[PDB]
């Protein structure tokens, strides 16, 4: 019935590490540490609640424990295990959550083997290389991720020109039409051929070019399709070594529970 | 590396010096017209319809001058070239082509919007074709906040006209702390006066001694009072003749173009509270009106084209909100390596959940369709305004593991104060890289405009008609409803807490005893941004009662009022609060030193059309120094797709307005394209070239004539006040980077150039992310203002720094400077393979031969004690020898900042031996005399000076946190200056903990 060997106590823990153990879990996860003030006996609670993490201050008199000014508990314990059984809506009805489910420091250990030193010494150096190994394809990935994106939209505002390019040759054409018909139905009957060519050589070389462009607009369209698809690829990729990332990260973070049994970083500062 | 233009054609940097471009007649012929590079339109279609005769039905053509050219650009849009006096190659063709048509519309509107297009980077016409109404009413909104400041800046012409163009660079304060003053003889200043004679542009000088608050009319009295000394004037006749000059002439800064327009005491200039501070010699030139206001040509402000031309209460809905998910699209996953997918769903108020999270069911990859109703635990009138909507799709994969694929946030009500109904679809963004946690609540509002990205589609309550959000008026009266349904030792509390800092612990006992105490709190305005965080924002109720009182709230200054912009204080009316406080308080100088900061909390904002956005726009628009870096601050960020069309709405509209500025700045952003397209080519296609290679295309490339005639004459964007004339060809080169910037050298044209400096020298990087040396640079900048009013002289080298796009911009160099790598090259090795200690001591020495010796191991001292603390409070203290420099004037700056935070992924501060020898004067167990003795009571003084201002910097680096820099991407990330400034400890822990600290600089002591 001790507080030191609890399993909701985590002690010198930093806010920042306890924001980063109740993400996204469930109303009623608590947890307490020693304040972030660094006082001797003074302690702080925070438990999940409306997606928020709410911090609690537990005030300490003449041995006394709790969290309002009427002081009454023996032991944080006992302050605590009385809101496991019934709700601390008996505090403030604005909340009204049982403390629910603890989060303690030394369960999810998991290592199961013999517990020989090179559990560390070999099986760390092992996951860190695994894992500094993926994490410098994903920061691979993601150059090329953004190389390729920038490329694409180069390239999607290219065929976008081409577009108005093409619909200004096809506008000259029928505009070539509609001002050339009535004279090549006046040079036809005047029996001058010579008139009549100069103007045929002349519309064969305009939609002879827009021809060419026509052409290269879907030679560009080409690459753009295969570029846009390579692009999803590297995607796909990223998501898929993410979630792996973060696996081996954490295995390779809590094998350093068995160099905290040693707790003096010896045992790493060899791999230095 | 996109551009907006890589070069004169699609593909192709150059044209060659004789091209073909094809010519669409009005009749359907096209004609092959061969023309030089450099060719005029006005030659081009002269040229045409000459040549046109030789083709078919040239019966049908008008007159040349009925005719203009329209084409293609490389950024896809069909310009109507107007502006026919331009070359060939400067349109920015797609493809060499020109359609011949008959001009519409207004001239004079098309060749300003083509300028505009050129400054902001993309082109006006595409803001036309935007369906959203919230883009055009701002675009027709904001143009009176534009005529306010046009008419407000030609009010009293020439004089406004010049105090616009010309502001003054004033200090915050007349009031100079004691250290300065004493520099003064006797709280006097001597000052020299420089007056240019015809013949050959000759110079006189005069050698003032006056009180160091003069005016600058009193200057100029005591000037020809000096010079009419043997002249026998009667007292009315001398002031006939001052009257005469105070009324005729101003004064100039010899070397650039600063101007003391405006009767502030001359020590409250900066120029001058420097030359104090300094030491040196203020030169003045004394100018004639009639000529400054000659080149302040006037210019106007056009209204454009596009300015000119029930429902039901929120609070009635008796229902909880609820939201469908409809189905995904494009989702990028691999059906094997995933279980399964999942959107993600929060009603968020800044970044507070209004209500728990809910998700919908877990779908196969295969098929991401939901068609869930999601029910949020929030009464619909419980919505707070600024309720926004964040989401995201995530995937699954033996303890599991979820993530994020993409994300995206909606504003519950949109800019017209209606909540939203019907379906909807949003287009979502990439997750930003290191983000792992499944939302994005501190991401823009909006959906991603670039195509196929996955897309989520939604669907909204229709309560049978428009819902709005309830008016003012209403409001109040609720909070009268629920209001009715001195202390003593509550008293030092509450002040108690006022002191703790923006990211301090805040537990609930404490926040709802300030909602108790409420009322009490304005009796300490301090208080108000904890207060605000313990509003319950999900509760109409509290919200109304804190309307109320805000609105009643006594001002706070700028420092705090700047908290209330960041990201975690989205409300309206508390954000307007914070407007107002800076527009009252916030002095142009200030609001120059913390723009960086306020351009980027315009992120943050939940609609175009702000409070602070016009603020900021029309203090731009009526200050051309503060509107410089305005621009280019959003221009810089035009890339990013989160707020391109946000900051391009901005960036219209101060072009629109800025007056004949607008010229220089293209100038501008044309030198900078050519550096950066020349770069470009050095970096893709001669990087395989040898570095003579490089040298030669840059040497040849320079001496082209249209390259000259660009990168010659024009203003530097490091400080438009330094003119960039001729370049020093000789200078310039590629450095040693692997990116190989360019070190740039231009003359001085100023007329007395040489009173300052006769060469200015920048260095142009291209490829490197320089927003963290800008920050870093700025914030040092902050340190040092806060040291010298404090009376502690330590002086910081924060040189010029400036992003002008994604990873370029200039960085000023700092003449006579060596990095401590380079002065221990200068000298020997003492030990086995290991250079001498007192290399850098003896160099300093060499260098300031005599009595100038004390002053350069005073200035040692005192610029390393600057830069041990604000490296340490930054976490930037490991340095190497190269990345630490000094002047042979003795001062010491770190530098590359950026390089350090990427080569990151042990000792507090660098206080190498090597220091220690200059510090104590060469001598023995340096550690132990009486010159370190002072030395590190210099650091004790000043880690407590910023401790003492350690909310500023919190807030400052909390409003950087939607920038996008990845050292900025969570508050967590701020922590660290927490612990270095030990926040949560008294002073004397903190003063204990930076001299534990010390102590182990000096690599044990
Ligand atoms: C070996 N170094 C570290 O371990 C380290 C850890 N946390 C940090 N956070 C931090 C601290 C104070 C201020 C701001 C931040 C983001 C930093 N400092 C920066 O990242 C930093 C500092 C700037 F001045 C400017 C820019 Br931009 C970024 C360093």
């Amino acid at each position: 019935m001790s507080l030191q060997d609890a399993e909701w106590y985590w002690g010198d823990i930093s806010r920042e590490e306890v924001n980063e153990k109740l993400r996204d879990t469930a109303d009623g996860t608590f947890l307490v540490r020693d304040a972030s003030t660094k006082m001797h006996g003074d302690y702080t609670l925070t438990l999940r609640k409306g997606g928020n993490n709410k911090l609690i201050k537990i005030f300490h008199r003449d041995g006394k424990y709790g969290f309002s000014d009427p002081l009454t508990f023996s032991s944080v314990v006992e302050l605590i295990n009385h809101y496991r059984n019934e709700s601390l809506a008996q505090y403030n009805p604005k909340l009204d959550v049982k403390l629910l489910y603890p989060v303690s420091k030394y369960q999810q250990d998991q290592v199961v083997k013999e517990d020989n030193i090179e559990a560390v010494g070999k099986k760390l150096h092992e996951y860190n290389t695994q894992f500094q190994e993926k994490s410098r394809e994903y920061d691979r990935l993601y150059e090329e991720y953004t190389r390729t994106s920038q490329e694409i939209q180069m390239k999607r505002t290219a065929i976008e020109a081409f577009n108005e390019t093409i619909k200004i040759f096809e506008e000259q054409c029928q505009t070539q039409e509609r001002y050339s018909k009535e004279y090549i139905e006046k040079f036809k009957r005047e029996g001058n051929e010579k008139e009549i060519q100069r103007i045929m050589h002349n519309y064969d070389k305009l939609k002879s070019r827009i021809s060419e462009i026509i052409d290269s607009r879907r030679r560009l369209e080409e690459d753009l399709k295969k570029q846009a698809a390579e692009y999803r690829e590297i995607d796909k990729r990223m998501n898929s070594i993410k979630p792996d990332l973060i696996q081996l990260r954490k295995t390779r973070d809590q094998y350093l529970m068995w160099l905290t049994q040693k707790g003096v970083r010896q045992k790493k500062l060899n791999e230095w | 590396p996109p551009r907006p233009s890589s070069g004169e054609l699609w593909g192709i940097h150059l044209m060659p010096p004789r091209i073909l471009v094809e010519c669409l007649l009005p009749n359907g012929m096209i004609v092959t017209l061969e023309c030089l590079r450099e060719a005029t339109l006005i030659t081009i279609k002269h040229e045409l319809f000459k040549e046109a005769r030789k083709y078919p039905l040239h019966q049908l053509l008008q007159d040349e001058s009925s005719y203009i050219f329209v084409s293609v650009t490389q950024e896809a849009e069909r310009e109507e070239f107007f502006d026919e006096t331009r070359r060939l190659c400067d349109l920015r063709l797609f493809q060499p082509f020109l359609k011949v048509i008959e001009p519409v519309g207004n001239r004079e509107e098309k060749i300003l919007n083509r300028e505009i297009g050129f400054a902001i980077g993309m082109p006006v016409c595409e803001f036309d074709m935007v369906k959203d109404p919230e883009v055009q009413d701002f675009r027709r909104n904001i143009l009176n906040v534009c005529k306010e400041a046009v008419d407000l800046r030609d009010l009293n012409s020439p004089h406004s006209r010049a105090m616009y163009v010309y502001p003054p660079n004033v200090e915050s304060s007349p009031e100079l702390p004691k250290h300065i003053y004493n520099k003064l003889d006797k709280g006097q200043i001597i000052v020299v006066i420089w007056v240019i004679v015809s013949p050959n542009n000759d110079k006189q000088k005069y050698t003032l001694k006056i009180n160091h608050d003069c005016v600058p009319e009193q200057v100029i009295a005591e000037a020809i009072r000096k010079k009419t000394r043997s002249m026998l004037l009667s007292s009315e006749q001398l002031k006939l003749c001052v009257l005469e000059y105070q009324g005729k002439y101003i004064l100039k800064v010899c070397g650039c173009d600063e101007y003391f327009l405006e009767k502030y005491p001359l020590s409250q200039y900066k120029y001058i509270r420097s030359c104090i501070m300094l030491g040196r010699m203020p030169n003045l030139m004394l100018m004639a009106k009639e000529s400054l206001y000659s080149q302040l040509p006037m210019d106007c402000f056009t209204m454009p084209s596009y300015s000119r031309r029930s429902t039901k209460s929120l609070w009635v809905i008796n229902s909880a909100l609820r939201i469908k998910i409809l189905c995904a699209t494009y989702v990028n996953v691999n059906i094997r390596d995933i279980d399964k997918i999942y959107v993600r769903t929060g009603i968020y108020h800044g970044g507070e959940p209004l209500c728990d999270n809910v998700n919908t069911q877990r779908v196969p990859c295969s098929n991401p369709r939901w068609n869930e109703w999601l029910n949020y635990d929030i009464y619909i009138p419980d919505l707070p305004r600024a309720a926004r909507l964040c989401l995201s799709i995530c995937s699954v994969k033996a303890k599991e593991e979820h993530c994020p694929l993409a994300w995206g946030n909606i504003n519950l009500f949109d800019y017209t104060d209606t909540l939203v109904s019907g379906k909807m679809a949003l287009n979502l963004w990439p997750v930003p890289h290191g983000l792992e946690d499944l939302l994005n609540p501190i991401g823009v509002t909006g959906s991603n405009p670039n195509k196929e990205t996955p897309c989520l589609e939604l669907e909204f309550d229709w309560f049978s008609s428009v819902v709005k959000f309830p008016d003012m008026s209403v409001i109040e009266e609720h909070a009268n409803w629920s209001v009715s349904r001195l202390r003593e030792n509550d008293k030092e509390q509450l002040k108690a807490i006022s002191t703790r800092d923006p990211l301090s612990e805040i537990t609930e006992q404490e926040k709802d005893f300030l909602w108790s105490h409420r009322h009490y709190c304005v009796t300490i305005p301090e208080i108000l941004p904890k207060l605000l965080l313990s509003v319950k924002w999900n509760s109409r109720d509290e919200v109304a009662q804190m309307y109320c009182l805000v609105k009643d709230w006594p001002p706070i200054k700028p420092e705090q009022a700047m908290e209330l912009l960041d990201c975690n204080y989205p409300d309206p009316m508390v954000r307007g609060f914070a407007v107002r406080c800076l527009e009252k308080y916030l002095t142009d100088d200030k609001l120059s030193q913390y723009l960086i900061q306020l351009v980027q909390v315009l992120k943050y904002e939940q609609y175009l059309d702000n409070l602070l956005v016009r603020f900021l726009l029309k203090k731009a628009l009526t200050n051309q120094r503060i509107g410089h870096f305005f621009f280019w601050h959003l221009k810089s960020e035009m890339h990013n797709k989160t707020v391109s069309q946000r900051f391009g709405l901005l960036l219209e509209s101060y072009c629109r307005a800025c007056g004949m500025y607008l010229k220089h700045l293209n100038r501008q952003v044309e030198a900078m394209e050519k550096l950066i397209n020349l770069t470009d080519i050095l970096k893709q296609e001669k990087k395989d070239e040898t570095q003579k290679v490089q040298m030669k295309f840059l040497v040849e490339q320079m001496r082209r004539p249209d390259f000259m005639d660009a990168l010659q004459g024009f203003l530097s964007p490091l400080n438009p006040a330094h003119q960039l004339g001729n370049l020093r060809l000789e200078e310039c080169r590629i450095m040693s980077s692997a990116k190989r910037p360019l070190w740039l050298n231009w003359e001085n044209p100023d007329i007395m150039s040489e009173l300052l400096f006769q060469n200015n020298e920048i260095i142009f990087k291209n490829g490197d992310d320089l927003r963290q040396d800008m920050l870093t640079l700025q914030i040092i900048r902050i340190m040092e203002n806060i040291w010298q009013n404090q009376g502690l002289d330590l002086r910081m080298l924060p040189y010029g720094c400036l992003s002008i796009g994604d990873c370029v911009g200039l960085i000023e160099v700092v003449r006579n400077s060596h990095t401590i790598m380079q002065i221990q090259c200068k000298g020997g090795l003492k030990g086995a393979l290991q250079f001498n200690s007192h290399t850098l001591h003896q160099w300093l020495k060499d260098k300031n031969k005599g009595e100038i010796y004390d002053a350069a191991i005073d200035l040692f001292t005192r610029s390393c004690a600057g830069y041990c603390v604000a490296t340490f409070i930054l976490g930037i203290g490991d340095r190497h020898n190269s990345n630490i420099m000094v002047k042979d004037d003795g001062q010491l700056f770190h530098i590359d900042f950026g390089h350090f935070l990427d080569h990151k992924k042990r000792v507090p501060f660098v206080l190498t031996q090597d220091f220690l020898i200059v510090i104590s004067k060469g001598a023995q167990e340096c550690t132990k005399t009486r010159e370190f003795e002072r030395f590190q009571e210099m650091c004790y003084k000043a880690y407590l000076a910023i401790r003492q201002h350690a909310n500023l910097f919190i807030n400052l680096f909390s409003m950087m946190l939607g920038s996008g820099m990845p050292e900025l991407q969570s508050f967590d990330d701020i922590a660290y200056i927490r612990k270095t400034l030990a926040l949560d400890k008294t002073e004397q822990e903190a003063l204990e903990y930076f001299m534990k600290q010390m102590n182990d600089a000096r690599h044990g002591g």
